[PDB]
């Protein structure tokens, strides 16, 4: 079999279809405006016939296309048009299965001949099938064939015979004699290549044997639509479309045998059909107490007509038919005639509603054809079903009404009125104004069905005989009466599967609707088709659904779960994840099939079924023996945990630990949103002034530290951003930005990220930062019993993390999960919370990122540099070491004060620290080749300090940054008092990458010169070579014959700027002039030391000579080696052509220089490092990157 | 070699970022995220030379290169390469942008929360 | 994975054929050598995508290039690595050509092997 044969064909089918269908309309004179306007043609009376002008239209048939207009009119052209084509597909389909099998009376092949290809069976045999289908006039189609013209109108008039015979066999697929399809008709069907011909060569006849494929079919004549109207809020008219679905026949096995064996169970036990059927479950035995109210509440026997199933979601019919399927089993059991049992279940116990009518035409075919295979003698009596669709009724019952003469016939003179006839009437006819888009979700009561069943076989035997246009009133009004009686009779079960829905899909009139007439889970559709079913539910009954998982633990739905609970048990649970089912296609939907019993029957235990560990295949077969019964869980257990969620894994002694426990809902609080600014109102630590932010904090006219929350942190960090406040936020204000929880701003406490990814975790959270949306923070109460330090200790427990993912599943938090989670109190859990607090925030202020920055850890010890390595290596395991006893000292007086042993995951575990390699890294190449990028990070993070103390933010005989000014101001008199009087500091600003050693002050002789007094003189070459190998080891690549100093400066000239780049995270400091392909010019400025008249200095003083020394270098190089034919001689020559290149570059890279010197602008850093480099030009390197913009070059 | 990872996983970290960012910037519309989809494919890409060699290698990109703008003009090749992996995983990213921002609009729909 | 031929193998393959070359043509001056080095030069490429990776992932062979005149222009990465690599093997048998020069001449010094 091949289902993508199929899904591949049908909505080229629908395509096909709707062009026939539109070109039919058209030469039937229906046309259609681009702006979607109705245009009708009027078909003159020149003589017999009638024309619109260019097609001879037949004069009798001319009403029949005016009833076609009426009926456009009505509804409109476009969907007419998908009507008809969806009406003619399913017949087409029908035709085909009914001939596959044999069916028909006459037994031939109408679609095809079995034996030649392109040809019909019926042409064959045309006197015998005419005589068959058309009794009349079968000697003029035999004559007419061997006429000796075209056949094709023969073949069409014997296949509109067939399809007459077939609705007076079943009328919902099949169209009456004289119906407007058959003036619309296609022509191409009336020809020698046809659609009915392609869809009988394409589509393999051994796959067309199996109903599932033709339900698939079903389905897969609506994909493009859905394709379409996803993205949108769907229309009305889409909305049938939306609630196109299919489900696998393992589940719907499961839901219908477990609802019909419980019932059976319940009468009496033993039959023998607990072992017919394969997916059920025994319930087990808790207490005498609940098996003594359930026997007696159970009944003693049922019969097979009392038990009825109501399908509200009929869809395609696999749930109706597996039902069908075990009611036959019930009848057999019963004894009853073997021929009789179908009968009798079509006949009751079925009903089942729609909202699209062809679906509802599919699934009586499909309950019609399994009747048949069951007994051939069914499709001869002709028995109505009880699947139909809800039909909108706006219609004046009055006009029908007198149509009907019903007045007089069994009662002008309207005294039905007080027979409430009337009034049942248009109760029913108002219940279903404008109900199409409402679906079923119109509630009656019984009294109206009662009254509207007498009134249905009223309408029934008038229909049978009378007045002919009483029998078309009756015709009209039938559906409404019948669809009313079956959505107000009470059902003893009710298993359907609920249309899945988008966020805000529905139409506004129904959000209005589920807003006024449902108070409680308003914010979905699936709980609102279970609510229904529910009230559509008589005591004691059984609803089975398949449902999202969401409504399972959410916080939303917790009133409606706790009413649920409190009403209502479920007896069967199982939760599949975003694989195990197969209603959608994807990973994106996870759903969980349900069933509740409607009695409460106060504390009942329920088995429990898993299956999101593995997919549907598998899931068949670990369902059939399940590991997940976890019947010990009851139903007062469940209730008693915060928010009320079902928990597979749920532990009493979990349970009992949770109550008694104090837990905080009033400390936590929420952040400050900015009201679209955050772009400008929040940048980057390093780019503001650190003079006037991190310094001169009586001012607070610079910015102030925010919070946001980014990585998992459990103790100290994650916190380098800022946030601008001066006058109170006056720019926030003047942007009306929402703040909230004022008063908590600048105050002592912890922090937690509010949507995190990996876990739940709170860091201390210093004084004097402000507190923003996001990140969300904690606040002890004054005078509190518990201290910040034990709560921040109690929450980093591994108990509380298992907490959180158990009452909220979803990696998302919120505050009314920190009013929820418990707290307790303790002596010592404070002392080891501020140990573990002091150890990350060294951890922390270890590297340079942050403004409490400490020296680097090499140079702070005199030696080797291979002996500071291992020293800074024993620091790292020795605060590694330290961290780990901390928090298992933790978690086992934690445990110990719990009583009740807790397990995790990756919680206590793994501990967040930059020390630890494995959380730094991958974890998964643990080959050492970890330890040696350790190496090289550690070595290159050691040439970055050196540079920067080079060129005059850092200073090594101070501590910290010793520059932080704008302007390149308040830098003369630190020389002068002596803060670089160990090592000195570049004038300038500026650090050219130039070629080996030529200028004064190239950053190769500067670094080197700083590595040689920082350790002295005897062991300088070998702290060279090692920081050469360090280099080559896993920064950069090895070279073969290549210096130390080589190395270092290979270094610093490719993999240095991109290193730096990655370190500050797109927002470079030390910004980078480059040339170009030649890299002629290379230069380093410092952002806070920039001044306006920089551009023109360096452009006289590091240009030009260099211009000139190139120019003298060519000059030379083409003297030297004259007349020479060595390999050097090809060498020099080389070397000069290349070098000529470069001396170009220059000389064009000066002349752009000059071009923007002499603007002399100059740049804010409150602007932002972004900012400033698209305003810079060309001459600056890499702007694409850093600003999201090409360049510009003027 | 040393590094053994596909183009796979960096797309999984770049459609990570991009949720993050599209959560962060509050994008509502389906013009405001370019800006979003640029540095979710800017802090993507690999800066190790093995690691860009083996997502080279790898299936998911292709050797060819789309846009003449893209291509730095640099000696450096693992430039190139580095050029040549972004421009798919911003290609890649875009096409599934759409997506994650209207899973975005659901939660943007309600005042309070997505699911209230 | 799917290649595992590094940088000497090709040194080596060249080699063998500027040996070749140098026994064939009878060449007798460092620039009549010069087209001979060229051609087993251009010759020794990998042609293939994985071995053009993993050659470029192995040592002994810069990942710069020395001369922009060598890049090729075009929109594929594998065009400008059979590039660089060709223009390694060019510099090192360059290096490496003076030798066989010499012993060529020896074996062939006066009448054949050293007889007339």
């Amino acid at each position: 079999m091949n289902t993508n044969n199929i899904k591949k064909y049908a909505p080229q089918a629908r395509n096909d279809f709707r062009d026939a269908v539109i070109q039919k309309l058209t030469t039937l004179g229906i046309a259609a405006d681009k702006k979607g306007n109705l245009q009708i043609a009027e078909a003159e009376t020149i003589g017999e016939t009638v024309r619109y002008g260019q097609f001879d239209y037949p004069l009798s048939t001319l009403p029949r296309r005016e009833r076609l207009v009426k009926r456009a009119r009505e509804q409109g052209f476009e969907v007419l048009v998908e009507h008809c084509a969806y009406t003619w597909f399913n017949r087409l389909c029908a035709i085909r299965y009914m001939e596959l099998h044999g069916y028909l009376d006459h037994g031939f092949r109408m679609l095809s001949h079995p034996e030649t290809p392109t040809a019909f069976e019926v042409l064959d045999h045309v006197p015998e099938v005419a005589e068959a289908l058309l009794p009349e006039s079968k000697a003029q189609l035999v004559e007419m064939k061997l006429s000796g013209n075209q056949d094709e109108a023969l073949y069409r008039e014997l296949l509109l015979g067939q399809c007459h015979a077939l609705h007076h066999a079943m009328p919902f697929l099949f169209e009456a004699v004289d119906d407007e399809a058959e003036l619309l008709l296609p022509d191409n069907l009336t020809r020698t290549d046809s659609i009915l011909r392609g869809l009988v060569d394409d589509i393999p006849e051994e796959d067309w044997e199996q109903v599932e494929v033709i339900g698939w079919l079903y389905q897969f004549y609506i994909s493009e639509k859905k394709d379409a109207v996803i993205g949108k809020v769907v229309k009305s008219e889409d909305i049938p479309a939306a609630t196109q679905l299919f489900t696998p026949n393992w589940i719907v096995q499961y839901l219908v045998q477990n609802s019909v064996g419980r019932q059976w169970l319940q009468t009496y036990p033993d039959s023998p059909l607990k072992d017919k059927m394969e997916y059920y479950i025994e319930p087990a035995e808790q207490t005498p107490e609940v098996q003594a109210q359930l026997a007696a509440i159970t009944p003693a026997s049922i019969e097979p007509e009392s038990i009825k199933v109501l399908d509200p979601a009929c869809g395609s019919g696999h749930i109706l038919t597996e039902a069908y399927n075990v009611l036959k089993a019930i009848y057999e059991e019963r004894g009853y005639r073997t021929r009789d049992i179908p009968q009798l279940i079509l006949e009751n116990n079925i009903f089942g509603l729609d909202i699209d009518d062809r679906a509802a035409q599919l699934s009586g075919f499909a309950m019609l054809m399994l009747a048949r295979q069951d007994d051939r003698r069914i499709l001869g009596r002709g028995v109505r079903l009880n699947i139909v669709s809800l039909q909108e009724s706006k219609l004046d019952i009055a006009e029908v009404w007198t149509k009907l003469n019903f007045h007089q016939h069994m009662q002008t003179a309207l005294a039905n009125t007080d027979s409430a006839e009337y009034k049942l009437l248009m109760r029913t006819l108002a219940l279903f104004t404008s109900a199409k888009t409402l679906g079923s979700l119109i509630q009656v009561p019984q009294e109206d069905e009662a009254a509207l069943k007498a009134f249905l076989e009223g309408l029934y035997r008038l229909a049978v005989e009378g007045d002919i246009q009483q029998k078309e009133a009756a015709a009209e009004l039938i559906p409404y009466i019948q669809q009313a009686w079956i959505l107000a009779q009470r059902y003893d079960a009710v298993v359907a599967n609920p249309p899945y829905m988008g966020g805000k899909g529905m139409n506004g009139d129904l959000k209005e609707f589920a807003k006024k007439q449902f108070p409680d889970s308003k914010s979905d559709l699936f709980a609102m088709f279970m609510q229904h079913a529910f009230s559509l539910l008589k005591e004691n009954g059984f609803n089975a659904q398949v449902n999202m998982q969401s409504w399972m633990f959410l916080s939303s739905y917790e009133a409606l779960r706790g009413w649920l609970l409190d009403n209502k048990t479920f007896i069967t649970m199982a939760h599949l994840g975003a694989r195990a089912f197969g209603q959608i296609s994807g990973e994106v939907v996870q759903t969980t099939a349900w069933v509740i019993k409607n009695n409460h029957s106060g504390f009942y235990k329920p088995v429990f079924f898993r299956l999101v560990d593995d997919n549907e295949e598998h899931k068949k077969n670990n369902l059939l023996n399940r590991m997940n019964c976890f019947k010990n869980t009851l139903q007062n257990d469940f209730k008693k945990i915060p928010g009320s969620p079902i928990a597979y894994w749920a532990t009493l002694a979990f349970i009992n630990s949770f109550l008694k426990l104090p837990a905080l809902g009033t400390r936590a609080v929420k952040g400050l949103d900015t009201n679209g600014s955050i772009d400008v109102f929040l940048r980057r630590w390093p780019e503001v002034s650190i003079n006037s932010f991190d310094a001169l904090g009586k001012g607070n006219s610079k910015w102030f530290p925010i919070a946001k929350g980014g990585e998992l942190r459990k103790w100290f960090g994650n916190h380098e951003y800022i946030i601008n406040y001066e006058n109170d936020g006056i720019e926030l204000r003047k942007n009306k930005a929402n703040l909230r929880n004022k008063d908590m701003y600048f105050q002592e406490g912890g922090t937690w990220t509010v949507v995190s990814t990996t876990g739940f975790s709170m860091r201390y959270m210093p004084k004097g930062f402000l507190f923003d949306q996001g990140g969300s923070a904690v606040f002890c109460e004054n005078n509190d019993e518990l201290s910040i330090y034990n709560i921040l200790a109690c929450m980093n427990s591994k108990y509380i993390n298992y907490s959180a993912s158990l009452i909220c599943p979803t990696l998302n938090f919120t505050t009314g999960d920190v009013r929820k989670f418990p707290v307790i109190k303790n002596n010592h859990l404070e002392d080891l919370a501020k140990k573990a607090i002091e150890i990350s925030k060294a951890d922390w202020n270890q590297f340079e990122t942050s403004w409490e920055f400490s020296k680097n850890k090499l140079i702070e010890h005199k030696g080797n540099v291979a002996y500071s390595y291992a020293s800074y290596c024993n620091f790292q395991d020795k605060l590694y070491e330290q961290l780990v006893n901390i928090e298992k000292n933790i978690n086992n007086i934690i445990e110990e004060i719990l009583g009740f042993k807790i397990e995790t995951t990756e919680n206590s575990e793994l501990i967040t620290l930059n020390s630890n390699k494995i959380y730094r890294y991958g974890q998964s190449e643990t080959n050492d080749t970890f330890l040696n990028r350790h190496r090289s990070d550690t070595i290159s993070e050691l040439i970055s300090y050196s540079v920067g103390c080079q060129m005059g933010r850092y200073s090594l005989d101070r501590e910290g940054l010793v520059y932080a000014h704008e302007g390149n101001k308040g830098f003369a008199d630190l020389v002068a008092e002596g803060a670089y009087k160990t090592f000195p500091a570049d004038s300038d600003g500026i650090l050219p990458l130039m070629d080996d050693e030529w200028f004064e002050d190239d950053v190769t002789s500067r670094v080197k010169e700083f590595v040689r007094t920082v350790w002295g003189e005897e062991h300088l070459q070998e702290n060279l070579e090692f920081i050469a190998e360090s280099l080559c080891l896993y920064a950069i690549k090895p070279k073969k014959g290549e210096s130390a100093l080589e190395t270092i400066r290979r270094y610093l000239s490719t993999q240095f700027w991109k290193d730096h780049m990655k370190m500050y995270k797109k927002r470079p400091i030390y910004w980078l002039f480059s040339s170009g392909k030649e890299k002629a010019f290379e230069c380093l400025v410092y952002l806070h030391r920039y001044n306006d008249a920089t551009l023109s200095r360096m452009r006289t003083e590091y240009v030009v000579p260099l211009l000139a020394r190139y120019q003298a270098n060519i000059d030379r190089l083409n003297d030297q080696l004259d007349e020479a034919s060595g390999g050097e001689a090809t060498r020099l020559k080389r070397e000069r052509d290349s070098l000529i290149k470069k001396f170009s570059e220059l000389r064009s890279y000066d002349d752009r220089l000059r071009h923007y010197a002499d603007m002399r602008i100059s740049i804010d850093l409150d602007d932002g490092v972004k900012v400033n480099y698209g305003k810079f030009g060309d001459l600056l390197a890499d702007v694409k990157a850093i600003t999201g913009n090409a360049p510009e070059v003027i | 070699a040393m590094s053994n990872m596909t183009y796979n996983n960096v797309f999984d970290h770049a459609y990570e970022m991009l949720k993050e960012n599209i959560r962060y910037d509050d994008i509502r519309d389906t013009d405001d995220l370019h800006d979003a989809i640029h540095m979710a494919a800017d802090n993507a890409v690999p800066h190790y030379y093995a690691d860009i060699f083996s997502v080279m290698a790898s299936e998911g990109i292709d050797l060819e290169f789309e846009d003449s703008g893209l291509m730095p003009d640099t000696k450096d090749v693992i430039r190139i390469l580095q050029a040549r992996i972004y421009e798919q995983l911003t290609i890649d990213l875009w096409e599934d942008a759409e997506d994650l921002l209207n899973e975005y609009l659901e939660e943007v729909e309600e005042y309070e929360e997505d699911e209230e």
